[PDB]
RNA sequence: UAAGUUAUUAAGGGCGCACGGUGGAUGCCUUGGCACUAGAAGCCGAUGAAGGACGUUACUAACGACGAUAUGCUUUGGG
RNA sequence: ACCGAUAGUGAACCAGUACCGUGAGGGAAAGGUGAAAAGCACCCCGGAAGGGGAGUGAAAUAGAACCUGAAACCGUGUGCU
RNA sequence: UGAGUAGCGAAAGACGGGUGAGAAUCCCGUCCACCGAUUGACUAAGGUUUCCAGAGGAAGGCUCGUCCGCUCUGGGUUAGU
RNA sequence: CGCGAGCUGGGUUCAGAACGUCGUGAGACAGUUCGGUCCCUAUCCGUCGUGGGCGUAGGAAAUUUGAGAGGAGCUGUCCUU
RNA sequence: AUGAUGAGGUUAAUAGGUUCGAGGUGGAAGCAUGGUGACAUGUGGAGCUGACGAAUACUAAUCGAUCGAAGACUUAA
């Protein structure tokens, strides 16, 4: 990988599946500067699996992202995959890749880590 | 005149303090805030405290205008040290110094 | 290993030269006024606008 | 490891009591000799 | 132009001075002790001793006083 | 023609006490605002602590850490270098 | 002084939302991971009020802390077997 | 008899046990044999790498010369004459 | 190691993504077929692919700020 992130490799993929389904379940989240940086890289590929569309693409995705519902579609109860397919994959099929956007807030208290708040662009 | 403020027995070792301190020591009033406020620094709260106090001792009870005033003198001294300890192995034990400082900024208006 | 012998504090003081901490890295907000970190988001009021 | 202080209610009472030190010659001896120095605790 | 001479910088440090902080020496002081002198007196307890535990107050951790009559009761004198 | 708070009793102060030990036993440290609490109303900064004023006081660099306040040590500025 | 040096005591956390002067650490939530002849359930000794609620954050907590086995104020232990 | 704050602990000289032997004995060797905790976070000089300051009589970018200093320096065999 | 060294900062290919390849693996899922079943074959050198090459401003290198010279003295030309 590029930047060991002061993990195991087990537990470093699993940080980066929670943090990429925690992204487009959320569309923006606060983090630290290198876990935003790799974050990025693994949900852009993500993305263009959903803008592919075939089931393989589907069941691919399906391998590197976590199984949350999210209860707020209104009574709605959508998975990840189910956003991830319409919702995220309708809105930028028109733009050929760069699908997020990290700005840094400052240092963190407590250890002066810069913090950034990556979103879908 | 020369307003002053003063925090006596903050909860930091002043050697820790005098690093922050010796960025505004002589910055235009107006930018000491900011830089007390941008930098990562522990110190830096508990003297934005102590700075801001002897900015509002200048309109209040002084008659001054808290943008012609420069941080003129601003130190930090040792206060009263809580000896504490630490028990090493085999028996022993080693003392631990938890050091306080009394920290004073003097802002003026250069008159 | 032990020091054969106490350090002079103005041997001290020498060391301690370069452990001086740098500035900031700050500029002047464009719409919030107020100082900013340079590449960084305006803690006081709003927006980024790059 | 086990150390040497292993604590017992009726043992401590058995053995450093009162009631064990009021009969012997020298149980006494020590109780008189714990109030010439005034003590709060003569017994344990 | 060429050949020569010579400094100003002080990141810092040195000495002198001015001003501050810790720290509790010194100065003065006494509700405390030390060594004696003169005078008493030199035992207490089965009619429960010395010593304690537990309590007692309007609000009581503790100290002194007190004992279910308890932060005290009666009387004899003084004040 | 004794001590005067590292002295004098271990103990000037809730001391045979904190504390240490299974136990017998060992055992410290700790005094001082002012003549009088008059112990700082009210305002301002601050979450508070702490400050700056205004006050009390003869004196607040006498503000309960409270008589004087040395040296070590730590700092801030400058005259020569 | 050594010196802003060694150490911070075996190990998986992440993010959202709250609360708040201040949040990597406090509360909630979802996901992830660890034990599971035990990191679970009940008890003897021993400790002796640490148990609970509402406030607090000067000290203790190897950082932080709005939190706590810590500080304050109130409470809580029920037997013919 | 270079080098244990670079390494080892195999022998020799710690406590155990045994053989021969000397000693009445506790025990000893001319000896022999099985077993037997090797701690240290580098302050100064030194050494090896790397930055900052000022200097190099204006402020710079680039290319260089070389006073010096370091490195290398070994050797066989087969064919021809 | 950090600093430094280099490559860039939009008037831009510096890194990420995207589209192509290179190399690596070794024939993806689904479907159809044959087997009663473990399976096999075709669709199809397929599908995946971290660090290598190329193109592409989609994202981020925003805006700003500081430091930095005015050339001494003689003597000869």
């Amino acid at each position: 990988g590029y930047r060991k992130l002061g993990r195991t490799s087990d537990q470093r993929k699993a940080m980066l599946r929670d943090l990429a389904t925690s992204l487009i379940i959320s569309e923006r989240i606060e983090t630290t500067e290198a876990r935003a940086k790799e974050v990025r890289s693994v949900v852009e590929k993500l993305i263009t699996l959903g803008k592919k569309g075939d089931l393989a693409s589907r069941r691919n995705a399906a391998k590197t992202l976590r199984n949350v519902e999210i209860l707020n579609e209104d009574e709605t109860t959508q998975t990840a995959l189910q956003k991830l397919f319409g919702e995220i994959a309708e809105r930028y099929t028109e733009r050929q890749g760069g699908y997020t956007r990290i700005l840094k807030q400052g240092p963190r208290r407590g250890d002066g880590a810069e913090s950034v708040i990556i979103e879908l662009v | 005149m020369e307003a002053k403020a003063v925090a006596r027995t903050i909860r930091i070792a002043p050697r820790k303090v005098r690093l922050v301190l010796d960025l505004i020591r002589g910055k235009n009033a107006a930018e000491a805030i900011a830089i007390l406020k941008l930098t990562n620094k522990a110190s830096s709260p508990v003297i934005e405290k102590v700075l801001m106090s002897a900015l509002a001792n200048a309109e209040h009870n002084y008659d001054m205008n808290t943008d012609e005033l420069v941080v003129k003198e601003a130190y930090a001294n040792e206060g009263p040290t809580l000896k504490r300890f630490r028990p090493r192995a085999q028996g022993r034990a080693s003392a631990i110094n938890k050091r306080t400082s009394h920290i004073t900024i003097v802002v003026s208006d250069g008159k | 290993a032990v020091p054969k012998r106490r350090t002079s504090k103005t041997r001290k003081n020498k060391r301690r030269t370069h452990f001086k901490i740098s500035v900031p890295g700050m500029t002047e907000c464009p719409n919030c006024g107020e100082y900013k970190l340079s590449h960084r988001v305006c803690k006081n009021c709003g927006s980024y606008n790059g | 490891v086990k150390r040497t202080y292993q604590p017992n209610k009726r043992k401590h009472s058995k053995v450093h009591g009162f009631r064990k030190r009021m009969s012997t010659k020298n149980g006494r001896k020590v109780l008189a000799r714990r109030r010439r120095k005034g003590r709060k605790v003569l017994s344990a």
